[PDB]
Protein backbone atom coordinates (compact mmCIF):
# COMPACT_ATOMS: atom_id res chain seq x y z
CA UNK A 1 0.00 0.00 0.00
CA UNK A 2 1.37 3.53 -0.50
CA UNK A 3 0.16 7.16 1.12
CA UNK A 4 0.17 10.75 0.79
CA UNK A 5 3.27 10.67 3.05
CA UNK A 6 5.87 8.87 1.48
CA UNK A 7 6.70 11.76 -0.96
CA UNK A 8 8.32 15.08 -0.03
CA UNK A 9 6.74 17.95 -2.16
CA UNK A 10 9.37 19.62 -4.00
CA UNK A 11 7.32 21.78 -6.69
CA UNK A 12 4.11 23.00 -8.09
CA UNK A 13 3.82 22.38 -11.66
CA UNK A 14 -0.18 23.35 -12.53
CA UNK A 15 -2.97 24.01 -10.43
CA UNK A 16 -6.76 24.54 -11.42
CA UNK A 17 -10.14 23.52 -10.36
CA UNK A 18 -10.25 19.97 -9.86
CA UNK A 19 -6.65 20.15 -7.54
CA UNK A 20 -2.56 20.37 -8.33
CA UNK A 21 0.17 18.99 -10.23
CA UNK A 22 3.32 18.24 -8.24
CA UNK A 23 6.65 17.48 -8.75
CA UNK A 24 7.54 14.78 -5.87
CA UNK A 25 10.52 12.57 -4.81
CA UNK A 26 9.38 9.25 -3.93
CA UNK A 27 11.23 9.09 0.07
CA UNK A 28 12.06 5.23 -0.42
CA UNK A 29 13.84 5.35 -3.70
CA UNK A 30 14.89 8.84 -4.95
CA UNK A 31 12.62 8.73 -7.90
CA UNK A 32 11.30 11.99 -9.07
CA UNK A 33 6.99 12.54 -10.49
CA UNK A 34 4.48 14.28 -11.49
CA UNK A 35 1.25 13.68 -8.93
CA UNK A 36 -1.77 14.78 -9.39
CA UNK A 37 -3.86 15.38 -6.43
CA UNK A 38 -7.14 16.18 -7.05
CA UNK A 39 -9.85 17.06 -4.51
CA UNK A 40 -12.82 14.18 -4.06
CA UNK A 41 -15.63 16.70 -3.13
CA UNK A 42 -14.64 18.84 -6.39
CA UNK A 43 -14.77 15.91 -9.03
CA UNK A 44 -17.89 14.52 -7.47
CA UNK A 45 -19.98 18.13 -7.46
CA UNK A 46 -18.74 18.49 -11.30
CA UNK A 47 -19.61 14.99 -12.61
CA UNK A 48 -16.07 14.08 -13.64
CA UNK A 49 -16.20 10.88 -11.99
CA UNK A 50 -16.35 8.42 -14.83
CA UNK A 51 -13.15 10.39 -16.69
CA UNK A 52 -10.84 10.24 -13.75
CA UNK A 53 -11.57 6.41 -13.47
CA UNK A 54 -11.08 5.94 -17.37
CA UNK A 55 -8.06 8.23 -16.90
CA UNK A 56 -6.85 5.51 -14.71
CA UNK A 57 -8.33 2.14 -16.49
CA UNK A 58 -6.38 3.58 -19.59
CA UNK A 59 -3.31 4.34 -18.01
CA UNK A 60 -3.21 1.06 -16.65
CA UNK A 61 -3.63 -0.74 -19.79
CA UNK A 62 -1.45 1.26 -21.63
CA UNK A 63 2.36 0.24 -22.33
CA UNK A 64 4.03 2.60 -24.78
CA UNK A 65 7.16 5.04 -24.82
CA UNK A 66 5.43 8.02 -25.90
CA UNK A 67 2.33 7.50 -23.21
CA UNK A 68 2.76 8.93 -19.55
CA UNK A 69 2.95 5.84 -17.44
CA UNK A 70 1.40 5.80 -14.16
CA UNK A 71 3.25 4.52 -11.00
CA UNK A 72 1.13 4.51 -8.64
CA UNK A 73 -2.72 5.24 -8.09
CA UNK A 74 -4.32 5.88 -4.68
CA UNK A 75 -6.56 7.81 -2.39
CA UNK A 76 -7.68 9.48 0.90
CA UNK A 77 -11.07 10.48 2.01
CA UNK A 78 -10.60 13.98 0.38
CA UNK A 79 -8.44 13.33 -2.42
CA UNK A 80 -7.21 11.29 -5.56
CA UNK A 81 -3.41 11.08 -6.13
CA UNK A 82 -1.46 9.79 -9.13
CA UNK A 83 2.23 9.37 -9.41
CA UNK A 84 3.28 9.29 -12.88
CA UNK A 85 6.62 10.18 -14.42
CA UNK A 86 7.87 13.45 -14.65
CA UNK A 87 8.01 15.28 -18.20
CA UNK A 88 10.88 17.85 -17.37
CA UNK A 89 10.38 19.08 -20.76
CA UNK A 90 7.42 20.75 -20.63
CA UNK A 91 5.02 21.22 -22.87
CA UNK A 92 4.69 21.73 -26.22
CA UNK A 93 2.41 24.53 -25.71
CA UNK A 94 5.52 26.18 -23.65
CA UNK A 95 8.03 25.90 -26.15
CA UNK A 96 5.69 26.71 -29.61
CA UNK A 97 4.58 30.31 -27.78
CA UNK A 98 8.72 30.92 -27.33
CA UNK A 99 10.18 29.59 -30.84
CA UNK A 100 6.45 30.87 -33.03
CA UNK A 101 7.06 27.91 -35.80
CA UNK A 102 9.38 25.02 -35.84
CA UNK A 103 11.06 23.60 -38.16
CA UNK A 104 8.93 20.60 -41.30
CA UNK A 105 12.07 18.19 -39.91
CA UNK A 106 11.08 19.15 -36.14
CA UNK A 107 7.34 19.06 -36.93
CA UNK A 108 8.45 15.68 -38.72
CA UNK A 109 9.76 14.24 -35.34
CA UNK A 110 7.17 15.08 -33.08
CA UNK A 111 4.42 14.06 -36.05
CA UNK A 112 5.83 10.57 -35.87
CA UNK A 113 6.12 9.48 -32.35
CA UNK A 114 2.19 11.42 -32.04
CA UNK A 115 1.58 8.84 -34.97
CA UNK A 116 3.30 6.25 -33.08
CA UNK A 117 1.14 6.65 -30.17
CA UNK A 118 -2.37 7.18 -31.85
CA UNK A 119 -1.23 4.27 -33.64
CA UNK A 120 -0.76 2.12 -30.15
CA UNK A 121 -4.07 3.38 -28.96
CA UNK A 122 -6.26 2.79 -31.40
CA UNK A 123 -4.88 -0.88 -31.83
CA UNK A 124 -6.13 -1.26 -27.93
CA UNK A 125 -9.11 -0.13 -29.29
CA UNK A 126 -8.76 3.42 -27.10
CA UNK A 127 -9.79 6.70 -29.09
CA UNK A 128 -7.86 9.99 -27.34
CA UNK A 129 -10.06 12.27 -28.41
CA UNK A 130 -7.84 15.06 -26.72
CA UNK A 131 -4.91 16.40 -28.99
CA UNK A 132 -3.51 19.41 -28.31
CA UNK A 133 -0.44 21.37 -28.05
CA UNK A 134 -1.24 21.66 -23.64
CA UNK A 135 -1.74 17.49 -23.70
CA UNK A 136 1.64 16.38 -25.63
CA UNK A 137 4.60 17.13 -23.44
CA UNK A 138 8.59 16.21 -23.82
CA UNK A 139 10.70 14.03 -21.21
CA UNK A 140 14.65 14.56 -20.44
CA UNK A 141 15.42 12.67 -23.39
CA UNK A 142 13.40 15.10 -25.71
CA UNK A 143 10.80 12.60 -26.75
CA UNK A 144 7.07 13.67 -26.71
CA UNK A 145 5.15 12.08 -23.91
CA UNK A 146 0.98 12.24 -24.00
CA UNK A 147 -0.63 13.58 -20.91
CA UNK A 148 -3.82 13.21 -19.97
CA UNK A 149 -6.22 10.57 -20.71
CA UNK A 150 -9.48 11.67 -19.15
CA UNK A 151 -11.68 12.59 -22.48
CA UNK A 152 -10.62 9.11 -23.86
CA UNK A 153 -13.13 6.43 -25.31
CA UNK A 154 -13.01 2.27 -24.31
CA UNK A 155 -13.36 -0.34 -26.99
CA UNK A 156 -13.80 1.70 -30.24
CA UNK A 157 -12.54 -1.24 -33.06
CA UNK A 158 -12.29 -0.87 -36.90
CA UNK A 159 -15.52 1.84 -37.69
CA UNK A 160 -17.35 2.14 -34.01
CA UNK A 161 -18.80 5.48 -33.11
CA UNK A 162 -18.76 7.40 -29.88
CA UNK A 163 -21.89 10.44 -29.44
CA UNK A 164 -20.34 12.72 -26.13
CA UNK A 165 -19.79 16.06 -27.29
CA UNK A 166 -16.35 16.60 -25.87
CA UNK A 167 -12.86 17.87 -25.72
CA UNK A 168 -11.45 20.97 -26.41
CA UNK A 169 -13.41 23.67 -28.58
CA UNK A 170 -10.27 24.82 -30.79
CA UNK A 171 -9.13 21.15 -31.93
CA UNK A 172 -12.56 19.72 -32.88
CA UNK A 173 -13.36 17.97 -36.00
CA UNK A 174 -16.04 18.53 -38.40
CA UNK A 175 -18.03 15.74 -37.81
CA UNK A 176 -18.36 16.10 -33.97
CA UNK A 177 -19.92 19.55 -34.37
CA UNK A 178 -22.81 17.56 -36.38
CA UNK A 179 -24.85 15.77 -34.42
CA UNK A 180 -25.08 11.94 -34.02
CA UNK A 181 -21.91 10.01 -33.45
CA UNK A 182 -18.29 9.80 -34.98
CA UNK A 183 -15.09 7.66 -35.21
CA UNK A 184 -11.81 7.29 -34.50
CA UNK A 185 -10.94 9.58 -37.76
CA UNK A 186 -11.45 12.35 -35.07
CA UNK A 187 -7.96 11.33 -33.51
CA UNK A 188 -6.30 12.35 -36.52
CA UNK A 189 -8.20 15.70 -37.30
CA UNK A 190 -6.30 16.45 -34.18
CA UNK A 191 -2.64 15.58 -35.17
CA UNK A 192 -3.87 17.92 -38.06
CA UNK A 193 -4.60 20.78 -36.24
CA UNK A 194 -1.49 20.31 -33.82
CA UNK A 195 1.05 19.65 -36.81
CA UNK A 196 -0.24 23.19 -38.27
CA UNK A 197 0.42 24.67 -35.24
CA UNK A 198 3.37 23.43 -35.31
CA UNK A 199 4.49 24.30 -38.98
CA UNK A 200 2.51 27.16 -39.61
CA UNK A 201 2.71 28.93 -36.36
CA UNK A 202 -0.83 29.37 -35.72
CA UNK A 203 -4.38 27.56 -35.21
CA UNK A 204 -6.29 26.73 -38.42
CA UNK A 205 -9.50 28.33 -36.90
CA UNK A 206 -9.88 30.39 -34.77
CA UNK A 207 -12.24 32.93 -32.61
CA UNK A 208 -12.70 33.75 -28.97
CA UNK A 209 -16.74 33.47 -30.41
CA UNK A 210 -17.44 29.86 -29.92
CA UNK A 211 -20.09 30.32 -32.17
CA UNK A 212 -18.00 31.81 -34.22
CA UNK A 213 -15.03 28.77 -33.91
CA UNK A 214 -17.07 26.37 -35.13
CA UNK A 215 -18.82 27.96 -37.97
CA UNK A 216 -15.30 28.24 -39.23
CA UNK A 217 -14.32 24.81 -38.53
CA UNK A 218 -17.18 23.26 -39.98
CA UNK A 219 -17.58 26.04 -43.47
CA UNK A 220 -13.65 27.91 -43.47
CA UNK A 221 -10.76 25.85 -45.66
CA UNK A 222 -7.84 26.27 -44.33
CA UNK A 223 -5.61 28.58 -45.75
CA UNK A 224 -1.44 27.60 -45.85
CA UNK A 225 1.36 29.80 -46.12
CA UNK A 226 3.44 30.28 -49.65
CA UNK A 227 6.67 28.40 -48.92
CA UNK A 228 5.48 25.68 -46.62
CA UNK A 229 6.38 22.48 -48.73
CA UNK A 230 4.31 20.70 -51.27
CA UNK A 231 4.76 17.23 -49.21
CA UNK A 232 3.39 19.05 -45.77
CA UNK A 233 1.07 21.49 -47.49
CA UNK A 234 -0.48 17.92 -49.15
CA UNK A 235 0.14 16.17 -45.42
CA UNK A 236 -2.32 19.14 -43.91
CA UNK A 237 -4.59 19.03 -46.24
CA UNK A 238 -5.26 15.41 -45.42
CA UNK A 239 -5.36 15.12 -42.30
CA UNK A 240 -7.58 18.86 -42.19
CA UNK A 241 -9.64 17.03 -45.02
CA UNK A 242 -13.57 18.01 -43.18
CA UNK A 243 -14.58 14.59 -44.34
CA UNK A 244 -14.06 11.98 -41.92
CA UNK A 245 -14.13 9.53 -44.94
CA UNK A 246 -11.94 11.27 -47.11
CA UNK A 247 -9.15 12.07 -44.22
CA UNK A 248 -6.03 10.65 -44.20
CA UNK A 249 -5.86 7.76 -41.96
CA UNK A 250 -9.88 7.99 -41.98
CA UNK A 251 -10.10 4.68 -44.22
CA UNK A 252 -10.14 1.47 -43.07
CA UNK A 253 -6.17 1.43 -42.72
CA UNK A 254 -6.31 4.40 -40.34
CA UNK A 255 -2.41 5.37 -38.69
CA UNK A 256 -0.74 2.93 -41.96
CA UNK A 257 -2.34 5.81 -44.89
CA UNK A 258 -0.64 8.58 -42.56
CA UNK A 259 2.56 6.73 -42.30
CA UNK A 260 2.35 6.06 -45.97
CA UNK A 261 2.37 9.92 -46.75
CA UNK A 262 5.60 11.02 -48.63
CA UNK A 263 5.78 13.93 -45.17
CA UNK A 264 7.26 11.17 -43.92
CA UNK A 265 9.55 9.29 -45.98
CA UNK A 266 12.43 9.53 -44.84
CA UNK A 267 11.21 8.02 -41.07
CA UNK A 268 11.71 4.44 -40.42
CA UNK A 269 8.38 3.51 -38.25
CA UNK A 270 10.33 0.59 -36.44
CA UNK A 271 12.78 2.78 -35.17
CA UNK A 272 10.72 5.67 -34.23
CA UNK A 273 8.99 2.99 -31.14
CA UNK A 274 12.20 1.67 -30.44
CA UNK A 275 13.49 5.34 -30.04
CA UNK A 276 16.84 4.80 -32.26
CA UNK A 277 16.49 8.96 -33.19
CA UNK A 278 18.40 11.49 -31.86
CA UNK A 279 15.61 14.25 -30.84
CA UNK A 280 15.93 17.42 -32.89
CA UNK A 281 15.93 18.71 -29.20
CA UNK A 282 16.63 17.99 -25.69
CA UNK A 283 15.40 20.08 -22.54
CA UNK A 284 18.43 21.99 -20.97
CA UNK A 285 18.00 21.25 -17.16
CA UNK A 286 20.77 21.19 -14.84
CA UNK A 287 18.98 19.41 -11.98
CA UNK A 288 15.79 16.82 -11.39
CA UNK A 289 14.40 19.70 -9.56
CA UNK A 290 14.59 22.11 -11.94
CA UNK A 291 11.40 23.66 -13.99
CA UNK A 292 12.46 26.21 -16.26
CA UNK A 293 10.37 24.95 -19.02
CA UNK A 294 7.02 25.25 -16.81
CA UNK A 295 5.66 28.92 -15.85
CA UNK A 296 6.57 30.70 -13.33
CA UNK A 297 3.09 31.24 -12.40
CA UNK A 298 2.74 28.09 -10.86
CA UNK A 299 6.41 27.58 -10.09
CA UNK A 300 7.20 30.36 -7.79
CA UNK A 301 4.48 28.96 -5.43
CA UNK A 302 5.43 27.21 -2.04
CA UNK A 303 2.72 24.00 -0.99
CA UNK A 304 0.85 22.75 1.12
CA UNK A 305 -17.76 0.51 -2.20
CA UNK A 306 -18.99 1.36 -5.69
CA UNK A 307 -17.85 5.19 -6.74
CA UNK A 308 -13.93 4.24 -6.94
CA UNK A 309 -13.52 1.07 -7.12
CA UNK A 310 -11.61 1.00 -10.50
CA UNK A 311 -8.84 3.10 -9.30
CA UNK A 312 -5.69 2.49 -6.44
CA UNK A 313 -2.77 1.07 -8.48
CA UNK A 314 0.69 -0.10 -8.39
CA UNK A 315 2.56 -0.03 -11.46
CA UNK A 316 5.08 -3.53 -11.53
CA UNK A 317 7.54 -1.85 -13.33
CA UNK B 1 1.33 32.65 -28.17
CA UNK B 2 -2.35 31.65 -28.38
CA UNK B 3 -4.14 31.73 -24.74
CA UNK B 4 -4.79 28.21 -22.63
CA UNK B 5 -7.36 26.20 -23.93
CA UNK B 6 -9.66 24.41 -21.78
CA UNK B 7 -11.05 20.73 -22.03
CA UNK B 8 -15.21 20.08 -21.97
CA UNK B 9 -17.62 16.90 -22.05
CA UNK B 10 -21.36 18.12 -22.26
C1 LIG C 1 -4.95 21.30 -12.42
C2 LIG C 1 -4.95 19.97 -13.19
C3 LIG C 1 -6.36 19.73 -13.69
C4 LIG C 1 -4.60 18.84 -12.21
C5 LIG C 1 -3.94 20.02 -14.36
C6 LIG C 1 -2.86 20.92 -14.35
C7 LIG C 1 -1.97 20.97 -15.40
C8 LIG C 1 -2.13 20.12 -16.50
C9 LIG C 1 -1.17 20.19 -17.67
C10 LIG C 1 0.07 19.29 -17.70
N1 LIG C 1 0.42 19.31 -19.17
C11 LIG C 1 -0.19 17.81 -17.37
C12 LIG C 1 0.08 17.48 -15.92
N2 LIG C 1 1.41 17.96 -15.54
C13 LIG C 1 2.56 17.17 -15.67
N3 LIG C 1 3.73 17.82 -15.58
C14 LIG C 1 4.84 17.10 -15.70
N4 LIG C 1 4.94 15.79 -15.89
C15 LIG C 1 3.79 15.16 -15.97
N5 LIG C 1 3.57 13.83 -16.16
C16 LIG C 1 2.25 13.60 -16.17
C17 LIG C 1 1.61 14.77 -16.00
C18 LIG C 1 2.54 15.77 -15.87
C19 LIG C 1 1.48 19.42 -15.58
C20 LIG C 1 1.29 19.92 -16.99
C21 LIG C 1 -3.20 19.25 -16.53
C22 LIG C 1 -4.09 19.19 -15.47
Amino acid sequence: KVTMNDFDYLKLLGKGTFGKVILVREKATGRYYAMKILRKEVIIAKDEVAHTVTESRVLQNTRHPFLTALKYAFQTHDRLCFVMEYANGGELFFHLSRERVFTEERARFYGAEIVSALEYLHSRDVVYRDIKLENLMLDKDGHIKITDFGLCKEGISDGATMKTFCGTPEYLAPEVLEDNDYGRAVDWWGLGVVMYEMMCGRLPFYNQDHERLFELILMEEIRFPRTLSPEAKSLLAGLLKKDPKQRLGGGPSDAKEVMEHRFFLSINWQDVVQKKLLPPFKPQVTSEVDTRYFDDEFTAQSITQEMFEDFDYIADW
Amino acid sequence: GRPRTTSFAE
